[PDB]
RNA sequence: GUUUGACCUCAAAUCAGGUAGGAGUACCCGCUGAAAAGCGGAGGAAAAGAAACCAACCGGGAUUGCCUUAGUAACGGCGAGUGAAGCGGCAAAAGCUCAAAUUUGAAAUCUGGUACCUUCGGUGCCCGAGUUGUAAUUUGGAGAGGG
């Protein structure tokens, strides 16, 4: 007797808005319902599908800002990682792996060889 | 190169021409603030032997200080102002009757030269975070006292370290 | 006080220089570093990624 | 004060280190090659010991170079001196040994 | 402002004071005409931009690409030398055959020893008036220095003349001067 | 000893090595030198044309037989 | 040329991109300090660490920690008592980088923007930074030039 997620993915964004708008209408109703009711179901149900609708509304906004974000060497912030402090910060794998030319150099002419003793 | 005429005429300090532009220079900073931005080392054979490059994320600032140590407290004047950056090194370049002079190298971890560049990106780790501020600097070392020799021994913060020594009692499981 | 400066050390002129360095290859030849930024051009025209 | 229960632990962990280490270096030996050298002090001069590195001139002496024995493993210091004959040709008998008996793959 | 004051009450507290005779060498520099030929002399010796150079690494690696080696000849470049380093590192061979020094530079300790190191090396060095000056003919903001080694057969005679002419204006005019404390008269 | 020989025919065991060969634009230049001069090499050595790089007498002939063991005998 | 322009300095930006703070704080490192408290700064460890060392020997060989040295040396109204270190045995082991003479036959170096791409980045182009020196090479155990 509730919405799906999957139902809402494929549709239009003015389809969305206007479920949202019916379903704040059924609310409404229900409130006024409610007041004269000590238990009604229904509502607990219409809120959950409010929140979905708004997910899949948020969820299709954020995703459309991705796309035309996607080409470019930067991002809002809110869409970047979250990690935590300082993971931020301080190296990247790349920033990490460099090494200067010189030391290079040496691990080429004498890497770390594999031996084996008492052969 | 030009460096080894700089530093043997920068050890003649009280020389005519040293003074002459010490003496400009440090009625000169006297005009602008306590602590600013230098262009550039005034010391630059000084600064390299500290370990200056000329290239982006490297900041020099110029402190004043009123006569710990002189110089360490002037390298955690700029540890303080300029969080971000962190501390090189400092030194002496100039002094007055009210105020020594010193030259401070910052290095930010924050610019991609410096986070490249494998020489220096050691400094991007955050266990370099205020080496002033806990002494691990040059002059830090120094007044800690932390070389090898018997001339060096147990001294202040080490002195209740080896209190700490005669603090702490030490039990095995089968006692000895 | 104050009197003129004594070139005492000047006067005397070094008809050589200090240094016994040896002179290097490269001053004489073309410049090997040139060329090998002229083959890293070629390698990338070669990949097409420089239009001539 | 401070009691050491967990001697019968640490060790446990110690030689698990002794394991992980060993797993990473698996064909290879935990420790690296050292050189057998003659104790100071008169009370132990008539001791041997491990020292440990060897020399260059001493490396030179058994054949190859000491950057290329740090990958072969054979421990290298260069701040000690060689002065005594039967040390030295010890020791080179030793780093002719450990010559012999390892098998490098390419 | 505080910087109008300062950049003001600058070279007041100089002119105040005595200045050293290893200093206000400086200043005693070289005049119009002479400066001026000097200037259309190393106007001819431009050192290559990095445009130029990258144009004609194009250019010759397109040609190898085509390959069409064309041929394996070019002379030598002949430009300005104007790293300080550079520029003091071709003295002590000798090489430099004439050295512009610009009288304006802060750390002027950077400077202060290169008129008595060509007086002793013999090099005709002249004191140019303008860091940037030289920076312009050298493609950069200042460069401070300016060495001149190789020249080519066309401009030899040319130099001759410019070192004999530096060296009646420059060396003749200012030498003894050169040993006084200048300044010190109050402003 | 068995998987210490079984380890030392794996250290035993020849890699599958390649010879280092030669650059196409060099050997090129090698064969105007080869056919320029011929084979003697106080001429080619002051030869200013071809030989702009001034190469050491004997980097010359190491560079000449190796390029003749690749072709040309 | 009363013009125009190089610089250099100093401002301003609802310009772009970043970063500092606070909490906790067992352990660590600095500063201050009584009869500890406090302050400042970090990390999973921190610190220290590759001798201007220790020795006096048939010499040893970065640092760290454990056992011993040892309640000894030494200090102390030599009173109260205070109180090491070399060596040895063990655990663990690892070494490296700058700053000095030119690449001068070509600043060869890098940030940033943009266009693409296989995106902890790559390539191209363009601004810049930089000779008041960014790269390669060389840190005494040498090393460099050549042959």
């Amino acid at each position: 007797a509730g919405v799906k997620a999957y139902e809402l993915r494929t549709k239009s964004k003015e389809q969305l808005a206007s479920q949202l708008v019916d379903l704040k209408k059924e609310l409404a109703e229900l409130k006024v319902q409610k007041l004269s009711r000590p238990s009604l179901p229904k509502i607990k149900t219409v809120r959950k599908s409010i929140a979905c609708v708004l997910t899949v509304i948020n969820e299709q906004q954020r995703e459309a800002v991705r796309q035309l974000y996607k080409g470019k060497k930067y991002q809002p912030k809110d869409l970047r990682a979250k990690k935590t402090r300082a993971l931020r910060r301080a190296l990247t794998k790349f920033e990490a792996s460099q090494v200067t030319e010189k030391q290079r150099k040496k691990q080429i002419a004498f890497p770390q060889r594999k031996y084996a003793i008492k052969a | 190169g030009a460096y080894k005429y700089l530093e043997e005429l920068q050890r003649k300090k009280q020389s005519d021409v040293l003074r002459f532009l010490q003496r400009v220079r440090v009625w000169e900073y006297r005009q602008k603030n306590v602590i600013h931005r230098a262009a550039r080392p005034t010391r630059p054979d000084k600064a390299r032997r500290l370990g200056y490059k000329a290239k982006q994320g490297f900041v020099i600032y110029r402190v004043r200080v009123r006569r710990r140590s002189l110089r360490a407290t002037a390298e955690e004047r700029v540890g303080r102002r300029a969080a971000n950056l962190r501390v090189l090194n400092s030194y002496w370049v100039n002094q007055d009757s009210t105020y020594k002079y010193f030259e401070v190298i910052l290095v930010d971890p924050q610019h991609k030269a410096i986070r490249r560049d494998a020489r220096y990106n050691w400094i991007c780790d955050p266990v370099h975070k205020h080496r002033e501020a806990r002494g691990l600097t040059a002059t830090g070392k120094k007044s800690r006292g932390i070389n090898k020799g018997h001339k060096f021994n147990n001294t202040k913060a080490g002195r209740r370290k080896t209190w700490k020594r005669q603090n702490t009692l030490s039990l095995w499981r089968y006692r000895k | 006080p104050y009197e003129p400066l004594i070139d005492w050390f000047t006067r005397h002129e070094e008809v050589m220089p200090l240094t016994a360095v040896p002179e290097p290859k490269r001053r004489f030849v073309p410049s090997k570093n040139e060329a090998k930024r002229v083959m890293k051009i070629v390698r990338a025209i070669r990949e097409g990624r420089i239009i001539p | 004060v401070k009691v050491h229960f967990d001697q019968a632990g640490k060790k446990v962990s110690r030689r698990n280190a002794r394991a992980t280490r060993a797993a990473k270096i698996a064909p290879r030996p935990l420790d690296l090659l050292r050189p057998v050298v003659r104790a100071p002090t008169v009370k132990y001069n008539r001791k041997v010991r491990a020292g440990r590195g060897f020399t260059l001139a001493e490396v030179k002496a058994a054949g190859l170079t000491a950057a290329y024995a740090r990958t072969i493993g054979i421990a290298v210091d260069h701040r000690r001196q060689n002065r005594n004959q039967e040390i030295f040709d010890a020791n080179v008998q030793r780093l002719k040994e450990y010559q012999s008996k390892i098998i490098v793959f390419p | 402002p505080e910087y109008v004051r300062v950049q003001r009450q600058k070279k007041i507290l100089s002119i105040r004071l005595k200045v050293p005779p290893t200093i206000a060498q400086f200043q005693y520099t070289l005049d119009r005409n002479t400066a001026a030929e000097t200037f259309k002399l190393f106007n001819k010796y431009r050192p290559e931009t990095a445009a130029e150079k990258k144009e004609r690494l194009t250019k010759e690696a397109a040609a190898v690409a085509e390959g069409k080696s064309k041929q394996d000849a070019s002379p030598k470049p002949y430009a300005v030398k104007y790293g300080l380093n550079h520029v003091v590192a071709l003295i002590e061979n000798k090489k430099a055959k004439l050295v512009l020094i610009a009288n304006d530079v802060d750390p002027i300790e950077l400077v202060v020893f290169l008129p008595a190191l060509c007086k002793k090396m013999g090099v005709p060095y002249a004191i140019v008036k303008g860091k940037a000056r030289l920076g312009t003919l050298v493609n950069q903001k200042t460069s401070a220095v300016a060495a001149l080694t190789e020249v080519r057969a066309e401009d030899e005679a040319a130099l001759a003349k410019l070192v004999s002419t530096i060296d009646a204006n420059f060396a003749d005019k200012y030498d003894e001067v050169k040993k006084h404390w200048g300044g010190g008269i109050l402003g | 000893t068995e998987v210490v020989k079984k380890l030392e025919e794996l250290a035993s065991r020849p890699v599958i090595r390649k010879e280092r060969s030669q650059s196409e634009r060099e050997e090129e230049w090698l064969e105007k030198l080869y056919k320029k001069h011929g084979d003697d090499y106080k001429k080619m050595f002051f030869d200013k044309k071809l030989n702009i790089y001034q190469q050491s007498e004997g980097d010359l002939k190491r560079r000449l037989l190796r390029w003749k063991k690749r072709n040309g005998i």
